């Protein structure tokens, strides 16, 4: 019941550049604050404890500082391995964690390539229809996908999935899957995926006729 | 050379109880408290409680009042955690963590185990149906893929052309459907000119079901 | 003048060579005689900082009692890691005696004489001595026995780097007698305590805890679990390992109601199989000696832990603690520190 607030939740930084992360406590925690890092498929790793002391094996580009209810973690020059999720933790009263700040790679804006996939006949025979929309290799991550069926906005009937930032070109890709019964599917003609993103002046629509 | 090796992951049934465990080595087992920390998907890290392995004293988070037990087998450097009355909200990564202390104080954490994945559901084991995402025609590159649908539990693995094709492949994280079954798609971008001369096969592997599928996707 | 330092102490005692009692034998072979006329020098106008939670005298005392027990006890079987060691297990004579700790040439022991000193921070009344007062190496959990009392108020000792403390040591200013007996099945015993006397002191302890912890309501509850050595009041009486259930001692309702006065009788068991407080494993001893087995002790302190994981608007929860026998030595060595000249 001591609450740690890490904002912003996401940070975009160009490799080799400086980053500063923030941790705000709802209440004083003295200097009993630590920072951890978590990469994909790895355990969390201790970076800093006692607000400013580096743990064993942690390079000098990592720096912690803070007093009372406001703490920072700064990385003087971002390395490849440094792009990850960072958690603050207080151990003044019980143990509680911030919600984390993800540090992602900053690159040039890239608009998605958009593709729409009608359901397969074999799936239709099974009595269900999945319509898939693909947004390929875009940056930044923020993108909006709207399904329209005969110009009617569809909502609550689709699920989205996003890849982690590509280790090679620093882009994201996203799939949206609209799922209907074969019955409802066959009751409409025009299926469209509408995509909004920074790299696009006008939103892009990919569609097909049943 | 501290290590905390964990065991006990997998599918658990709602209403049941689970035991997970942690085997410690590379240090004096008696001299460090061990904390059990979980992270539910889309949620923050949460301490469940700690155990002092020297005598077995424990302290639990109130949010897990009645349901948790922590104990240990000293002679085996082994730590155990029980969690009873399991619900879907208990689906989470569970971590074994050792805690730095002084003579009179408990402080930060200095080593985390790799963690164990627990999935709470009533779903029956089942292999996926694989459907084509067929290419048509856009930008000199076309896209195609496989829809891997209605399987349980995780994971599935997908390769293209027996691992010979990795360029332009994106295999999306699985999503849990309202049915209790998982679904993902794997897509690949290829040259539009390749659609006639080249063969594309997705190889889907679901070990929990002993299901393997080889599906080629053709244009219309 | 001086600086903080650590050095190898030596021990002194009044042990007697004719005695078969094991503390006497150990001390006879490990210690010199006490100084008949010890010297204490007041340090006029000196303020000195102490830290009972960072005191190498505690580690040194621990090394001594381990050595003492390892030479003195004769378990039938020892289960220590990966091994089983069997030996003769004759009954022994067992009754702790005071040991003084003394500094070698070039060092002195500073002593805090402030009456309400909690074990950490500045001390205004400081003296120098060559040796500590005599300290009995009584090994026990939950309740501290046959130790010293606080001079004035009840005192709460806890490291204050965090609210996540380990042990909290309560130092009583009035001792309470505990009469434990195995009558002349053969392992059933009991401890008798004067209820009106105990509940008076425990109410004062409660009011001090309230003072210390932001004036919240103080609640006791039984130990969370773990080894019997810590879920029970555990101690050695005449060579026999006793385990006593203390739920009746930490009765919230007795702070007036009925049945709280009069004699409190705790149920106890003598055990042959124990977890070694040294932390090294387990040992088995022989069945109890015949006849009446009796130990009368002062309760002079209480070991506690505070529940950390539950919401606390209006209350704090404490459970009887112990098991780390360095806390036992801390309850007596808190007023001392070694310095180099
Ligand atoms: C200590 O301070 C007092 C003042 O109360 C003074 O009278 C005395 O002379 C001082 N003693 C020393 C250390 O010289
Ligand atoms: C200091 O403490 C000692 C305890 O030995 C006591 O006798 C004396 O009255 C106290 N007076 C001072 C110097 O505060
Ligand atoms: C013991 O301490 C309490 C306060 O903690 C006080 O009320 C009581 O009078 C003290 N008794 C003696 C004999 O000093
Ligand atoms: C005890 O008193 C000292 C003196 O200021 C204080 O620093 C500390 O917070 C108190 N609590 C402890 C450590 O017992
Ligand atoms: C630590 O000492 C401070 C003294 O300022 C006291 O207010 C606080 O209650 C102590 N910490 C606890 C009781 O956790
Ligand atoms: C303690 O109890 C025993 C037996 O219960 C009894 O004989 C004795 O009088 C009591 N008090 C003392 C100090 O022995
Ligand atoms: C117990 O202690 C009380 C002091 O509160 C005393 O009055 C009584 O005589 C003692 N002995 C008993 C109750 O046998
Ligand atoms: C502590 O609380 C009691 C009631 O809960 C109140 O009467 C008393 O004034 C409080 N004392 C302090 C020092 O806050
Ligand atoms: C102590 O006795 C109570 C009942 O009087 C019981 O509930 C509790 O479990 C006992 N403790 C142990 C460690 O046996
Ligand atoms: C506490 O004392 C009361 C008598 O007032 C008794 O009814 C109750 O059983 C006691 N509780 C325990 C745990 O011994
Ligand atoms: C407390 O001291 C008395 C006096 O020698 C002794 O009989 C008793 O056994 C001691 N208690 C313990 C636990 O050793
Ligand atoms: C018990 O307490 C009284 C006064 O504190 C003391 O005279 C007696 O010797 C103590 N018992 C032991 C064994 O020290």
């Amino acid at each position: 019941e001591i609450v740690l607030t890490q904002s912003p939740a996401t940070l975009s930084v160009s490799p080799g550049e400086r980053v500063t992360l923030s941790c705000r406590a709802s209440q004083s925690v003295r200097n009993n604050l630590a920072w951890y890092r978590q990469k994909r498929g790895q355990a969390p790793r201790l970076l800093i404890y006692g607000a400013s002391t580096r743990a064993t094996g942690i390079p000098a580009r990592f720096s912690g500082s803070g007093s009372g209810t406001e703490f920072t973690l700064t990385i003087s020059s971002m390395q490849s391995e440094d792009f990850a999720v960072y958690y603050c933790q207080q151990y003044n009263n019980w143990w509680t964690f911030g919600q984390g700040t993800k540090v992602e790679i900053k690159r040039t804006v890239a608009a998605p390539s958009v593709f729409i996939f009608p359901p397969s006949d074999e799936q239709l025979k099974s009595g269900t229809a999945s319509v898939v929309c693909l947004l390929n290799n875009f940056y930044p991550r923020e993108a909006k996908v709207q399904w329209k069926v005969d110009n009617a906005l569809q909502s609550g009937n689709s699920q989205e999935s996003v890849t982690e930032q590509d280790s090679k070109d620093s882009t994201y890709s996203l799939s949206s899957t609209l799922t209907l019964s074969k019955a409802d599917y066959e009751k409409h003609k025009v299926y469209a995926c509408e995509v909004t993103h920074q790299g696009l002046s006008s939103p892009v629509t990919k569609s097909f006729n049943r | 050379q501290v290590r905390l090796l964990q065991y006990g992951g997998g599918v658990k049934r709602p209403g049941a109880s689970m035991t997970i465990s942690c085997v410690a080595s590379g240090y004096n087992f008696n001299d460090y408290y061990i904390h059990w920390v979980r992270q539910a998907p889309g949620q923050g890290l949460e301490l469940m409680g700690w155990i002092d392995p020297s005598g077995g004293r424990t302290d639990y988070a109130g949010a897990f009042g009645d349901r948790v037990s922590m104990y240990r087998d000293k002679s085996m450097n082994t730590l155990y955690m029980d969690l009873r009355s399991l619900r879907s909200g208990d689906t989470a990564m569970y971590y074994c963590v050792r805690n730095v202390g002084t003579a009179g104080s408990l402080l930060h954490y200095d080593h985390w185990g790799l963690g164990v994945m627990v999935t709470v559901s009533s779903t029956k084991t089942k292999g996926p149906s694989v459907f084509p995402l067929a290419p048509s025609s856009s930008g000199g590159t076309a896209a195609l893929g496989c829809l891997v649908k209605d399987y349980f539990p995780e994971p599935v693995t997908v390769s293209w052309n027996s691992g010979a094709l990795t360029s332009g492949v994106h295999t999306f994280p699985a999503v849990l459907q309202s049915s209790g079954l998982y679904s993902l798609s794997s897509v690949v971008t290829v040259p539009s000119s390749s659609l006639g001369t080249q063969t594309y096969i997705c190889n889907v592997n679901h070990k929990p079901s002993n299901t393997k599928v080889d599906k080629r996707v053709e244009p219309k | 003048v001086w600086k903080d330092a650590d050095t190898t102490l030596f021990c002194a005692s009044d042990a007697k060579a004719h005695e078969t009692e094991v503390h006497n034998v150990w001390a006879t072979h490990a210690c010199v005689p006490t100084d008949p006329n010890p010297q204490e020098i007041h340090l006029e106008n000196v303020t000195e900082n102490f830290n009972m939670w960072k005191n190498n005298m505690v580690e040194q005392m621990q090394e001594d009692v381990i050595s003492l027990w390892d030479q003195s006890l004769q378990p039938c079987v020892k289960l220590t890691g990966g091994s089983v060691i069997k030996q003769a297990c004759p009954k022994i004579s067992f009754d702790p005696i005071p040991i003084h700790y003394c500094t070698p040439a070039g060092y002195v022991i500073l002593k805090c004489n402030d009456k309400n000193f909690n074990g950490t921070g500045p001390c205004k009344n400081v003296s120098s001595v060559q040796c500590t007062h005599g300290i009995k190496p009584v090994v026990s959990t939950q309740l501290l026995l046959n130790g010293s009392l606080a001079e004035e108020e009840i005192i709460i000792r806890s490291e204050n780097l965090t609210n996540n403390a380990k042990t909290i040591i309560v130092h009583l200013n009035k001792s309470v007698e505990i009469n434990c007996t195995r009558p002349s099945d053969i392992r059933k015993a009991y401890c008798e305590i004067n209820g009106t006397k105990w509940n008076k002191v425990l109410k004062q302890v409660t009011e001090k805890l309230k003072e210390h912890f932001n004036n919240k309501t103080i609640i006791f509850q039984p130990p969370s679990g773990g080894d019997l050595e810590i879920t029970m009041h555990h101690f050695n009486c005449r060579g026999e390992f006793f385990y006593c259930n203390t739920t009746q001692l930490f009765n919230n309702t007795c702070i007036t109601m009925k049945g709280c006065n009069g004699t409190i009788t705790l149920p106890c068991k003598i055990k042959q199989i124990i977890n070694m407080w040294q932390g090294t494993g387990q040992a088995m001893y022989a069945p109890p000696i015949d006849g009446k087995i009796n130990c009368v002790s002062n309760i002079t302190g209480i070991l506690l832990t505070r529940d950390g994981g539950a919401n606390n608007t209006s209350n704090e929860t404490f459970r009887p603690g112990g098991g780390n026998i360095k806390d036992n030595w801390r309850s007596e060595l808190y007023k001392y520190k070694v310095v180099q000249i």
